[PDB]
RNA sequence: GUUUGACCUCAAAUCAGGUAGGAGUACCCGCUGAACUUAAGCAUAUCAAUAAGCGGAGGAAAAGAAACCAACCGGGAUUGCCUUAGUAACGGCGAGUGAAGCGGCAAAAGCUCAAAUUUGAAAUCUGGUACCUUCGGUGCCCGAGUUGUAAUUUGGAGAGGG
RNA sequence: GUUCUUUGUAAAGUGCCUUCGAAGAGUCGAGUUGUUUGGGAAUGCAGCUCUAAGUGGGUGGUUCCAUCUAAAGCUAA
């Protein structure tokens, strides 16, 4: 046996909730308009830098 | 003195403060019902008293409804968002109620979560709509 | 000749390394695996390099970008941090843990192949926490674990297993005896 | 009458923690002897426990540790010899 | 964890693995200055109860003082580890000494790793966890014996065995040694 | 491969940005430390854990949330005042030194790390740099960092689930 | 007071059930010389020798009992 009988996580099964916490963060960056999505990052350099 | 006998000499000029009236007499600040029914010619404790308030909880060393029925009567008188309510509406519409398979879905219920849960969230989903 | 002072301190640290008898619970590091293991080590531990923090960045703003406006397995990863890797050894979730033979405090890591060997755990001491950190976006690693695998690699892993089992604790059991620098 | 107290931390007093046991004993094997406790543990074996506690208690502080650090010398020969 | 395999290696100091490790860096520390400056803690858990994060700002310096003292027993009642903490505290002048640790020992002398925080870093002025070290009031602490070791030196603690030096040996002289006279004589 | 590249340690630079010294010093925290004197002449002792010297702080400093006190029908961080009280104890039991608990009162306030895996993801931070609503915020970049920065946890337990 | 923002399956708290669960070493201590205290109980501290344990350890009280959690840190009045 493991040395210690510590009970196993939910977050160790579940999807994590610090990603959640980020994506979420980035979301509301992205409404507000602060920063500019990876699709429209190729678009910003096709038109410029010829 | 030595620096005293120079500042008194001196034409730079005292930075005389007479901040000494307002020791005694501090007005009374967080609370405007209070503060309108204050006497400052009485004490703390004489202000307390004729308020009702107690103003020391033990039992002093020494010899010692008017307005708390205004403050009785100002003392007597959480959403969700867009993807959670959207992930009940998922959740409603393929199981209904049946809690056990809805939590054992790995589709939706992608957060492995109990029967509780679920039942608390979707009640507030159905409190919100009809 | 005249050398600097820390040169000159480096190359006396170097002779007094070899010329010392030493305790054997050191020396059983550089007792360590050999060229083709450890390259065949690398070969499996490569594929599962920590998403560096560009690709984490870019991709969570792909999240974000795609999600917000218009289901997936958990990821594997070599697992690398000391606290972390003397955690997962102990609760038995470590399959192949690799050890660093040189570290900059020895102390550090001295107990570490002893309780691998006391808790069942297949470990390999190889060659270089420089080695160790390029498979893990660290400068150093000190410590690189194997907890979960694809299923690709899965036998391939049990076979990394076996030949670590064969090449380093089968022709090093001499060395949990034999106190090491006896160098004339 | 009496209210039956809520239990402090020396009441249950070295609560035994399996962890702490292991890691204890398992830096003991690791680390080797000083050398007064690798003159104790061959002191066992020539002379006995007579003469290896004298030592200890002019070594250590009181008799109560040596009473526990030539035990803890025996097991060290019972396990290394037997099993 | 992976410290309490060091805390508890650490307490066997005499022990095979540990004379060894203290063998080879006694005389490496000899052939380097008396106060330099460490890469990294050589002990980082004993270093991280004493409260060293490994973080921008927090810094190890390793320090080296002389060892005793019937002229060669005229006794210097101050410690071998306040005066080093004092040394490092000089040279880095810009730091606070937050705390101290000893590392090894010798006939000659005793060495120390200082752990030292730069109260002007912004990554300690921020974190309400250790900007208190920012306050004025902690320059030159090991100067005045409020460190770990200088608490002991001084004597401060609780109980009937530090009355003498409870609230500081010289206030409590000055404090009983008042004739106080009331306007209305008791 | 006699090559190229990771690290480690140690340097330098009128590099970018910071910071330390000196003054004042009543009080406060340390270090260091006498003598005249007083004791019968007098190595103990006394003046005195004083003065002088040296360092270090602030508006207060220090102390402080028990490895505390007690022996009760138990109190409950420190500090300060009255009391204990010239009491207990020390001392050629000489000159002399000399508290503390309790009780009353002033004022009151509590907390934080390290040690058990975030491992379904270093979630943390500094700097540079472009804007903005600038004791800061946001974007991008170089880094620090797994030899451990974040969140959770401190015995009054606490944590994972239901 | 008036007003603009709040969000994300985000952060807590209460009670019960269920499963677990570490606590500061050249440190305590012992000896020792020196200093220091009202501290005779050897009061504190400093140097040097030696140097621990976890149903631990310290401190008190007539077979035992009580009460603390050291060797990490902050904090007004």
């Amino acid at each position: 046996m493991p040395l210690t009988a510590v009970p196993e996580p939910k977050r160790r099964f579940v999807p994590s909730k610090n990603e959640a916490k980020r994506v979420m963060k980035i979301v509301r960056a992205i409404r507000e308009g602060r920063i500019i999505p990876p699709k429209k990052l190729k678009e910003m350099k096709e038109k410029e830098k010829i | 003195s030595v620096r005293k006998r120079k500042m008194n000499r001196s034409s730079v000029g005292k930075a005389t403060r007479r901040n000494k009236d307002k020791q005694r007499k501090i007005n009374i600040q967080s609370n405007p019902i209070i503060a309108a029914n204050w006497d400052y010619s009485l004490t703390m404790a004489q202000n307390y008293k004729k308020l009702g308030l107690r103003a020391k909880l033990q039992t002093p060393a020494g010899g010692k409804e008017t307005e708390v029925v205004k403050k009785l009567e100002e003392l007597a008188s959480r959403s969700q968002s867009e993807r959670e309510e959207e992930w009940l509406e998922k959740l409603y519409k393929k199981h209904g109620d049946d809690y056990k398979k809805m939590f054992f879905d790995k589709k939706l219920n992608i957060y492995q979560q109990s029967e509780g849960d679920l039942k608390r969230r979707l009640l507030r989903w159905k409190k919100r709509n009809g | 000749v005249k050398w600097p002072e820390y040169v000159r301190v480096q190359r006396q640290k170097k002779i007094l390394s070899i010329r010392l008898k030493v305790p054997p619970t050191i020396a059983q590091f550089q007792y360590t695996l050999d060229r083709n293991t450890a390259a065949e080590t690398f070969k499996l531990f490569n594929k599962y390099r920590p998403e560096t923090a560009a690709e984490k960045k870019e991709r969570l703003t792909k999240e974000a970008a795609a999600v917000a406006e218009g289901a997936s397995p958990k990821p594997y990863a070599v697992k690398y941090g000391l606290n972390h890797v003397v955690a997962l050894i102990e609760n038995k979730k470590a399959k192949l843990v690799l050890i660093a033979n040189d570290v900059d405090p020895i102390e550090l890591v001295v107990f570490l192949p002893a309780l691998c060997k006391k808790m069942g755990v297949p470990y390999a001491i190889v060659k270089g926490k420089a080695r160790l950190g390029t498979l893990v976006n660290q400068k150093t690693s000190a410590v690189a674990a194997l907890t979960e695998v694809r299923a690709e690699d899965e036998a391939a892993l049990a076979k990394l297993v076996s030949t670590i089992d064969a090449n380093f604790a089968d022709k090093y059991d001499e060395v949990k005896k034999h106190w090491g620098g006896g160098i004339l | 009458t009496s209210m039956t107290p809520a239990p402090k931390i020396s009441y249950k007093k070295g609560a035994a923690s399996n962890r702490t046991k292991f890691v204890r004993s398992l830096v003991r094997e690791i680390a080797g002897l000083s050398p007064y406790e690798r003159r104790l543990i061959d002191l066992i074996r020539n002379s006995g426990e007579k003469r290896a506690r004298k030592v200890a208690k002019k070594r250590l502080g009181s008799f109560t540790r040596a009473k526990a650090k030539v035990e803890e010398m025996n097991n060290i020969i019972a396990a290394s010899r037997r099993h | 964890g992976a410290y309490k395999y060091l805390e508890e290696l650490q307490r066997k100091k005499q022990s095979d693995v540990l004379r060894f490790l203290q063998r080879v860096r006694v005389w490496e520390y000899r052939q380097k200055n008396v106060i330099h400056r460490a890469a990294r803690p050589t002990r980082p858990d004993k270093a991280r109860r004493l409260g060293y994060k490994a973080k921008q700002g927090f810094v190890i310096y390793r320090v080296r003082v002389r060892r005793g003292n019937g002229v060669n027993e005229l006794k210097y009642q101050r410690s071998l580890r306040a005066t080093a903490e004092e040394r490092v505290g000089r040279r880095a002048a810009n730091l606070r000494v937050l705390n101290s640790y000893w590392v090894n020992q010798d006939s000659t002398y005793k060495y120390f790793e200082v752990i030292l925080v730069d109260p002007q870093h912004k990554a300690i002025r921020r974190d309400a966890r250790y900007n208190w070290i920012c306050d004025p009031v902690h320059k030159h602490r090991e100067a005045r014996g409020l460190t770990a070791t200088g608490k002991k030196s001084r004597g401060i603690n609780k109980g009937h065995k530090f009355n003498n030096t409870k609230a500081g040996r010289r206030k409590t002289w000055k404090r009983q040694n008042t004739l106080s006279l009331w306007r209305y004589r008791k």
